[PDB]
């Protein structure tokens, strides 16, 4: 019983079943000219193309 | 109007102590929600993903999510277009402003459905009875426009049209969409839309009883042991002379 | 605070006791148990029970009259 | 030398539940002190885990709680243990005070008094507690009550708006209450220790009111294990609610958000204030109603001044034993009435129960005491 | 041939070491077997699961 | 982007210098920046994820 | 009989600051214990008034603080006293630990150790504190730091995401931190009392490290008034900031909300972590950097094991007296470097200062001690 | 906020009325427009943040409430940045 | 805890003292004050001051070289 209640309490901070979103993004290459670093938002984190 | 009546005890498949919900019946219920209620009843808290473990499956959830078009995040020009349907977002549907619910249904608020089974006394049965209840006004009486009649209702003067028997379907494999079959299913789903944890709760509850069933006696036999020294202690008083 | 050794004065009393590992934790659990709780219940029914049935009587009559006050209300209104 | 006795820290722990001499004599009615302790920590403990997910802001208040119940891994058991533990904390608080009167424990002035301070604070806490989810009961519960200070002559108005942060309950009021609902249980926890400090000065009273110095046993084995079993029982009950009947003691309408426009003809504070509720409205007065509501609880601090009996416990006092139960049942009455609408039978009977309450504690029990003295030739 | 409880005491309960070792070793196997039998009991008395519902949707 | 000794990237928090390939060359960073799962669906489009 | 001595409560108060015998001898370096106390309560006190207006929720976080500063009657002084009191709480914490080493106070193991526990906790608290307004520094401050646990072999990743509530800092992270920033100062406050409990076991050390038993004075008059004056001085300073230079010690860019896309090439934790910051990055290692950062503070708990001198205070120890100041200045160095970008001079010098720090405390001071022994013929 | 500071009662009302903000929805779930109160703030230029980028070429003119405390130097940096404006010497470039 | 009366043993010392209402709170505040703080400052300059000027020298030279490292950088690039 100590295991379980403690585990359940541990898991309630872990990652809310809702905060799990974000998958595939599509970027047009002709919009990024030679020599430039373009940043987008992907999975809540910066993605550089 | 001042007098009232309360619901009976429909023997739900989840009324018993350790009783799970009928997942097949939660399914048909969502259907009843989507085709019928969804065009008047907001359900701000449930989502397509919430349905994933419960009734439907992975791909199925995606598909049902795609059958609408929600206003996604703004884009570069500050747009806010439309998109197929994810899994992520919920069922925010019928009206924007709350008063726009009043502008449609004459001055009446069809309240959120996530609520329901736990926001009304009697729970499922009150909604079951309120739906399959629908009867006809006897003498005395009145009504304004179509402030329909319902006994299982505070005052008896609702503003909700009885969208029950309009036999809509898609009960895959084969299920007669009769009034009563349709009402049990909505409720059964509405139970789950209010208390999703419902089945786990009782699964644990079983273990809780089963655990305490070993522990209570044991942690009690332990206390006996230690107190037994005191319980069988013998006194003698031996004064001088 | 008060410790053993400084509590109070005791004259001539012997106390025999026995190891827990040498006796039963539930001597005559039912044999002597039930009779005793009957005895303690009996010993106290009369001071505990009465006020509760009084509440009990007032509770059932109270709701009764509450329904029969309105529902029963009509009643007669004849003309 | 035994470090368990000379180490500045252990001393305290040795004195608390190891070497402390206790009556070989106490019974189950003495468990509610551990249970209240347990309640206090478990409440503090689930309460905290809810705060890592809760919010405040009137817009998100309700939304966050549902978020927890549905989205937060296991958020539901936590939420419901918190809400159900809150009720249990009252059942015990109630039982504790009960044990107290019956057995004459109140003769330890300081201890009893700290306990009254402990009562008002957990009441004040639990009140703020239910305003948080921002439900219907939360809004008018938070309104019907708070207002009462508006009955205070000359300045009532000022205070009620000062506690409000506006002219009604909104923005300023939910954040306020959350913060207070957060800091109070810590303060309570301190007060508890002082309560317990003063208690150790005399040791515990017992079922006979006699004096057990002649027969004390060590807290070691005995009351530690009899506290464990006990706590297991408290867990059974708390879990029975949470896991089988989560909303049995909860008003179903604190679901459905707030609405300063509505007010659902019914509305009563949580069960544990019903007896008090009944008292207040069983008086056709703004000032009198609230004045009477206060006396309803602040009278505990009066009890010791009306101890009239030559014996301490009621163990050997049939007359008072009867008036004790009449008090309990009568409180069960007030609870029931409080739960009903202000209509026909219900009014006059709840009006009688109120008078009874005050007449019983203020005249009947004190007289029962004197007659018993006279009967015994004391 | 002594007793089960006797032999049990000598080899594992006597020393607080083995005593404690026994319970951590005994808790692991208990959590597993109690969770099996329990859930099984929970299912057997039910059957409107999402377990027996899957057979229908292996496709998409 | 375009800062550091290697004409690629510079992380200002503790001074990590990366090149135009995203590889670590100076500073405390233990590994190269992560290359996500990606493919080109055409000459103008790239889909990440 | 004098109730000030036999009443269970007053005893404690008599023992705390009335009859407690103290060295006729202590000087200003002993005031920071009251100041830390004062700091702790004032922090708890303004902190609470901010909580009746603050929120959490990433959307409203920043908005609420400005709401307070602009809309809330007097919210500005409260907000700024809180933020400035936080810095003062470090100046004193710093001075306290300083006083401690110089004078050899650390010989009271339990007391010193509780004090280290007191250090980490207020550090852990103040860290969470600045994440709250949800500014730029708050976001990456909350990011650059927390991450560090990702350097822990095998499980680093798991923990950092567990403390996060996601895969980055957001929703789950602000509410969490607020709640922890709320419960910690109470827990600290408890620990403080235990700190103080163990201190009363020996009484106070003094400028000579000799032993004042031969000349003790009552806390009554003497140290109560010398604590009042002192506290007035602490008020002068705290008010000087708040009322004349509110943002002098505050990073101007915690203004302008968050943005997981940005990161403004500069970013350093609040001043009081600069010396630590410098240490960590003055090492080309993820594991080593954080390992070294830890040792940077956890070394205090090592000091007593390297007391080598036959005298207790450094009052009569020129050699060590020199290495003490070299330590302070060197910490002032680390603070300065920490405040600069990881570029040319700044790198190698902050790298030298780090080595110095550890070599000074671990080799230099312990040797200075032994040589002094030898010089005196001890 | 301007009331005690610079302007007066009636004056504040008037300056507030010289714009038209989107007030609360009405019975049909409307959201009309209205003169100007005193109550609300100065939420002006663009709705979406990227709409600031669509106008001024890819640049965010940040909130002004910030400013003096969000930039090092405070007033002087903004004073200098405004009255500073000079012309690019050799080397140099510029996009648009 | 330790109380007066149980602290330690003291032999033959007389202590004369005077009422605060009978003496000055600032005897020779400046007359004797300044000379003494000079004396205490003198007594300690050499152990406190040195490490600080060392930091002082390293601080000014450190920033110096930081600007002259980049700004001064060009310098020469002639072709
Ligand atoms: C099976 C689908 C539906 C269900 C289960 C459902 C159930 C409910 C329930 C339980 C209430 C509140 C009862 C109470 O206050 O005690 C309600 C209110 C209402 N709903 Fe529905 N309804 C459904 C479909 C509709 C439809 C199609 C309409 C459009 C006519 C509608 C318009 C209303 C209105 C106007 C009210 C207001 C009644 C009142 O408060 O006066 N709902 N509904
Ligand atoms: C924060 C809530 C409270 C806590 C945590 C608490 C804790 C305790 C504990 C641990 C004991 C000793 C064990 C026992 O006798 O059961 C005790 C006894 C007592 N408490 Fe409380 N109690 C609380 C509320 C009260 C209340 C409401 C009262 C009465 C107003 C009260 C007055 C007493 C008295 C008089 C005793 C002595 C009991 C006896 O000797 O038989 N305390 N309490
Ligand atoms: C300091 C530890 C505590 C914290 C951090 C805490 C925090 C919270 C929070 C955030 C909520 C709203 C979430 C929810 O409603 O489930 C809440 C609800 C509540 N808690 Fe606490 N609280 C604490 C101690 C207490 C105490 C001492 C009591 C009194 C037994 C208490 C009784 C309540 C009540 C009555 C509610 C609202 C009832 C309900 O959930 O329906 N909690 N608490
Ligand atoms: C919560 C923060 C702290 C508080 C509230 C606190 C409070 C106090 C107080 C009131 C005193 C007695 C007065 C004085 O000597 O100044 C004291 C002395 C002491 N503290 Fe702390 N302190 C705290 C942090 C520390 C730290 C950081 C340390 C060292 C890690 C520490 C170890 C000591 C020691 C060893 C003493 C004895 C001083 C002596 O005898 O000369 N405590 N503290
Ligand atoms: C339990 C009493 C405390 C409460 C209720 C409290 C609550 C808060 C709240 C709501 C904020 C955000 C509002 C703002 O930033 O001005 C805040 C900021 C902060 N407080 Fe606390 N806190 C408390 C004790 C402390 C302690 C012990 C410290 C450590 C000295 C502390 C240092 C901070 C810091 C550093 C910040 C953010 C810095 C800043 O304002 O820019 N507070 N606190
Ligand atoms: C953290 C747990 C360690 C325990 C120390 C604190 C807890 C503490 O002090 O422990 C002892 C156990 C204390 N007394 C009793 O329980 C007790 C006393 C007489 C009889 C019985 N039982 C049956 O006859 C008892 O159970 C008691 O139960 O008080 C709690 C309220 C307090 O709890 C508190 O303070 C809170 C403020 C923490
Ligand atoms: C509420 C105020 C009443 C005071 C009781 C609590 C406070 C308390 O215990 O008071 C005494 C005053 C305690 N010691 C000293 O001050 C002190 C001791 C030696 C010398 C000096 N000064 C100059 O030589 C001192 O000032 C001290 O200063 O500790 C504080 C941290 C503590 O504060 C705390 O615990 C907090 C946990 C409350």
């Amino acid at each position: 019983a100590a295991k379980n209640v403690v585990s359940q309490f541990v898991s309630s901070m872990s990652a809310s079943a809702d905060v799990l979103a974000m998958s595939k993004i599509e970027i047009k290459l002709s919009d990024i000219p030679e020599g430039k670093n373009m940043a987008f938002k992907w999975r809540g984190k910066p993605l550089f193309v | 109007s001042d007098l009232e009546l309360h619901p009976p005890s429909y023997p739900w498949s989840h009324r018993g102590l350790l009783s799970s919900l009928d997942h097949t019946s939660i399914r048909r219920g969502f259907q009843v929600y989507k085709q019928v209620c969804s065009s008047c009843h907001s359900m701000d808290y449930v989502a397509y993903r919430h349905l994933v473990g419960v009734c439907y499956t992975e791909d199925e959830a995606k598909a049902l999510a795609e059958e609408v078009e929600v206003q996604d995040g703004p884009n570069e020009d500050g747009e806010m277009f439309m998109r197929p349907g994810k899994l992520s977002d919920y069922f925010p549907k019928p009206y924007p402003n709350p008063e726009a619910a009043r502008a449609a249904n004459n001055g009446a608020l069809p309240p959120d459905l996530s609520y329901i089974v736990r926001a009304r006394h009697g729970g499922e049965d009150y909604v079951f009875s309120l739906l399959t209840g629908y009867c006809e006004p006897p003498t005395g009486v009145s009504l304004r426009e179509g402030l329909y009649f319902n006994p299982y209702f505070p005052g008896q003067a609702i503003g909700m049209a009885p969208p029950i028997y309009n036999e809509v379907l898609e009960f895959d494999d084969g299920t007669p969409a009769t009034m009563s079959q349709v009402a049990k299913d909505v409720c059964t789903f509405l139970r789950w839309a209010a208390e999703p944890e419902h089945d786990h709760r009782k699964r644990m509850g079983l273990k809780m009883l089963l655990m305490m069933g070993l522990l209570l006696p044991l942690v009690y036999a332990m206390k006996r042991h230690k107190w037994s020294v005191l319980k069988s202690r013998k006194l003698a008083y031996r004064p001088p002379k | 605070g008060r410790q053993f050794g400084h509590l109070t004065r005791v004259r001539h009393v012997i106390t025999y006791s026995l190891s827990p590992f040498e006796q039963r934790a539930f001597p005559h659990y039912f044999s002597k148990g039930i009779p005793n709780v009957l005895r303690r219940t009996r010993a106290c029914i009369l001071r505990v029970a009465p006020p509760f049935v009084a509440f009990y009587l007032v509770y059932t009559w109270g709701t009764q009259e509450f329904e029969k006050s309105k529902r029963k209300n009509p009643a007669a209104y004849e003309n | 030398t035994n470090i368990r006795k000379s180490h500045p820290l252990m001393k305290i722990v040795n004195n608390a539940f190891i070497d402390l001499p206790a009556p070989s004599n106490i019974s189950s009615w003495w468990n509610f002190g551990s249970l209240l302790g347990i309640c206090l920590i478990l409440q503090i403990l689930t309460g905290l885990f809810l705060a890592m997910h809760y919010t405040s802001d009137t817009t998100t208040a309700f939304s966050s709680v549902t978020h927890i119940c549905r989205d937060v891994n296991y958020g539901w058991i936590i939420r419901y243990m918190h809400a159900n533990g809150a009720s249990m904390f009252f059942i015990c608080l109630y039982m504790h005070v009960g044990r107290g009167l019956y057995y004459g424990s109140y003769t330890f002035l300081e201890t009893w008094n700290i306990g009254v301070i402990l009562l008002l604070t957990v009441m004040a806490t639990a009140f703020m507690g239910y305003v948080l989810p921002w439900g219907q009961m939360s809004f008018w519960g938070a309104t019907v009550i708070t207002n009462l200070l508006s009955a205070i002559p000359y300045i009532g108005t000022n205070l009620v708006e000062w506690i409000w942060g506006g002219f009604s309950v909104d923005k300023a009021t939910l954040t306020r209450f959350f913060a207070f609902h957060f800091i109070l249980p810590f303060i309570i926890m301190a007060i508890a220790m002082v309560h317990l400090l003063f208690l150790h000065e005399t040791g515990s009273n017992n079922p006979t009111g006699i004096s057990s110095d002649v027969d004390k046993i060590p807290f070691h084995p005995y009351y530690t294990i009899k506290d464990i079993l006990g706590a297991l029982l408290l867990i059974l009950a708390l879990m029975l609610l949470v896991l089988f009947a989560p909303d049995l003691l909860g008003d179903p309408d604190n679901y459905t958000p707030a609405n300063p426009l509505n007010t659902p003809p019914h509305i009563k504070p949580e069960w544990y204030f019903l007896f008090a509720y009944a008292i207040l409205r069983s008086i056709p007065n703004k000032l009198g109603g609230v004045l009477a509501l206060a006396f309803s609880i602040l009278i505990l601090a009066l009890i010791p001044l009306l101890h009239t009996s030559k014996q301490r416990s009621m163990m050997f006092r049939p007359l008072s034993q009867c008036l004790f139960w009449a008090l309990v049942a009568d409180l069960l009455t007030l609870t029931w009435i409080g739960g009903q609408p202000v209509e026909h039978p219900y009014i006059t009977i709840g009006q009688l129960a109120s008078v009874l309450y005050f007449l019983l504690i203020l005249v009947l029990m004190p007289t029962a005491g004197t007659i018993e003295n006279k009967l015994l030739k004391w | 041939a002594p007793t089960l409880t006797a032999r049990l005491y000598s080899l594992l309960f006597r020393r607080t070491s083995t005593f404690a070792l026994t319970i951590v070793v005994g808790a692991l196997f208990f959590e597993r077997a109690f969770d099996q039998g329990a859930d099984a009991i929970y299912e057997h008395i039910n059957e409107g699961k999402l377990w027996k519902h899957i057979k229908h949707k292996y496709e998409n | 982007a375009n800062a550091g000794d290697f004409g690629g990237y510079y992380c200002p928090c503790h001074g990590s210098h990366y090149d135009a390939s995203g590889r670590i060359r100076k500073g405390p960073a233990p590994l190269n920046l992560e290359v996500p799962s990606y493919e080109f669906t055409s000459d103008d489009m790239v889909i990440v994820g």
